[PDB]
């Protein structure tokens, strides 16, 4: 069998910003 | 400060496939939650206390891909249906739960966060329930108490009618059992 | 391209917050009055006004995201000012929260129209107004996220 | 006058 891949994430410890222009 | 959760994609189907076989994964790895795949399915898998764990209705026996090539799972539980590999480098950990609470938050693979009350100790309540596909591919993810540590892993969905009422879920304290056999 | 919830927002004379909820964007009357927003292809008018509840609305603009409404019942809440500060106010009735730790006035300054959140990150509220004693805010108006519910159904 | 506006918060601190 193939191996299990991370194909993404999902990151809990940001925290609100200001999105940079 | 209150529990907010965002999803990156960092690998499309073909990319993945490849890694699948190679077991060579050289991408860096950030965040708590890892989005998981293999050929058959894609769910999700929690770092807590330095290792990454998932269901094992997911990952069945499999090795997951890393910088080094494949990496061989360091517990597995068919019985509580779980499976743990060493948390890959970049990757930061949850702690389990030590306050008491039973109002918990389920974190989905679109990062979308929903509150669940604890009904005993594997079972909590939707305070407001979604159509299971709403929850497709969240198997392995964190549910969070208010001060954002874990409390259980979401094994699989409650329903009536393609309604979501409730979630089953393994509790941390099979985490450390798992881990002592 | 990142979205946001929470806009960061102007007038001639002032400058506040809005919130999207539910594909609108939302913030205070005493702020944006009766005034159309800005877009690409022009002003944009008003959806919802209703001066009793100090509620506005427009259609929510490109680059924005909406917050799903609390729906748990939590007193736990988090306020967010235009600084992406956040701070603790525990709730005291459905218009009304205490700050855990009061600040200066000047720390909430130009935040009205921003959310409060439940600790699952969903709506409670937009905080409406700071409440005072001598240059110190130790507690907050908000208008309750079921007004805007009960505007957009009405 | 209209309200115009001059930015953004993202509430997750998800980065470009
Ligand atoms: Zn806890
Ligand atoms: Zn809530």
């Amino acid at each position: 069998k193939g191996s299990v891949v991370i194909v993404g994430r999902i990151v809990l410890s940001g925290k609100p910003a200001i999105i940079p222009k | 400060a209150p529990i907010t959760a965002y999803a990156q994609q960092t690998r499309g189907l073909l990319g993945c496939i490849i890694t699948s076989l190679t077991g060579r994964d050289k991408n860096q790895v950030e965040g708590e939650v890892q989005i998981v795949s293999t050929a058959t399915q894609t769910f999700l898998a929690t770092c807590i206390n330095g290792v990454c764990w998932t269901v094992y209705h997911g990952a069945g026996t499999r090795t997951i891909a890393s910088p080094k090539g494949p990496v061989i799972q360091m517990y597995t539980n068919v019985d509580q249906d779980l499976v743990g590999w060493p948390a890959p480098q970049g990757s930061r950990s949850l702690t389990p739960c030590t306050c008491g609470s039973s109002d918990l938050y389920l974190v989905t693979r679109h990062a979308d966060v929903i509150p669940v009350r604890r009904r005993g100790d594997s079972r909590g309540s939707l305070l407001s329930p979604r159509p299971i596909s709403y929850l497709k591919g969240s198997s392995g993810g964190p549910l969070l108490c208010p001060a954002g540590h874990a409390v259980g892993l979401f094994r699989a969905a409650v329903c009536t009618r393609g309604v979501a009422k409730a979630v089953d879920f393994i509790p941390v304290e099979n985490l450390e059992t798992t881990m002592r056999s």
